[PDB]
């Protein structure tokens, strides 16, 4: 997260970290045994880390639970990045509420201008490289599909949306992928891609969750 | 060595943080860099060994 701020202690209980030896992607807990992340975050042997603002602490307040199933959307396209969403089932149920609570899925899509909260342990520098020890937060508005497509001609599908500021300075970055974009207490986005980080006229692109609610529910019910 | 070995490391548009290797032609050594997760170029390897076997030879 570039141009963000240290989230309040346990203010983002639904935020999780996908681990493969170290933190590589973020994720959102949607219930006791299911996590939603980006499809490009798929790797074998993923372990999910929950309930801990500090990404390095071991034996703190965190919980490490192995992924028992990692289901990437069946139409994920690694070239166009369309349908960039994945579901991960935890081997065992996690303890909820305190520092680990699920985020509700949307009942309807958000609108441009709607202010949302984006979080992650990604890079905090747009040009350099500085990864934080604690979870970072950022308030960013959803941008009009019109300005999104103008920013990335021929790259935005109906399953994506832009959020952030065209002036640059504030945006998600490498290390934030799979992370949540919460608007009015609802998970509307998943950190996906962008041209660089926090660059002018190059806002962040996010997976449009409201388009996969049915897929998420049915997948969870069948597995 | 293949010409793609002379290209600078490409992080890409995606936003995950995974370590990969690339041949740094200027240093003549394979080194690590942060790959973003998608649209990788050929100078991107999962181990120093593979990077060296592919890009090490003159």
């Amino acid at each position: 997260i570039v141009g963000g701020y240290t989230c309040g202690a346990n203010t983002v209980p639904y935020q999780v970290s996908l681990n493969s030896g170290y933190h590589f992607c973020g994720g959102s807990l949607i219930n006791s045994q299911w996590v939603v992340s980006a499809a490009h975050c798929y790797k074998s042997g993923i372990q999910v880390r929950l309930g801990e603002d500090n990404i390095n602490v071991v034996e703190g307040n965190e919980q490490f639970i192995s992924a028992s199933k990692s289901i990437v959307h069946p139409s994920y396209n690694s070239n166009t990045l369309n349908n960039d969403i994945m579901l991960i089932k935890l081997k065992s149920a996690a303890s909820l509420n305190s520092r680990v609570a699920s985020i509700s899925l949307p009942t309807s899509c958000a609108s441009a201008g709607t202010q949302c909260l984006i979080s992650g342990w990604g890079n905090t520098k747009s040009s350099g490289t500085s990864y934080p020890d604690v979870l970072k937060c950022l308030k960013a508005p959803i941008l009009s599909d019109s300005s999104c497509k103008s920013a990335y001609p021929g790259q935005i599908t109906s399953n994506m949306f832009c959020a952030g500021y065209l002036e640059g300075g504030k945006d998600s970055c490498q290390g934030d992928s799979g992370g949540p974009v919460v608007c009015s207490g609802k998970l509307q986005g998943i950190v996906s891609w962008g041209s660089g980080c926090a660059q002018k006229n190059k806002p962040g692109v996010y997976t449009k969750v409201c388009n996969y609610v049915s897929w998420i529910k049915q997948t969870i019910a069948s597995n | 060595r293949p010409d793609f070995c002379l290209e600078p490391p490409y992080t890409g548009p995606c936003r995950l943080r995974i370590i990969r290797y690339f041949y740094n032609a200027k240093a003549g050594l394979c080194q690590t860099f942060v790959y973003g997760g998608c649209r990788a170029k050929r100078n991107n390897f999962k181990s120093a060994e593979d990077c060296l076997r592919t890009c090490g030879g003159a």
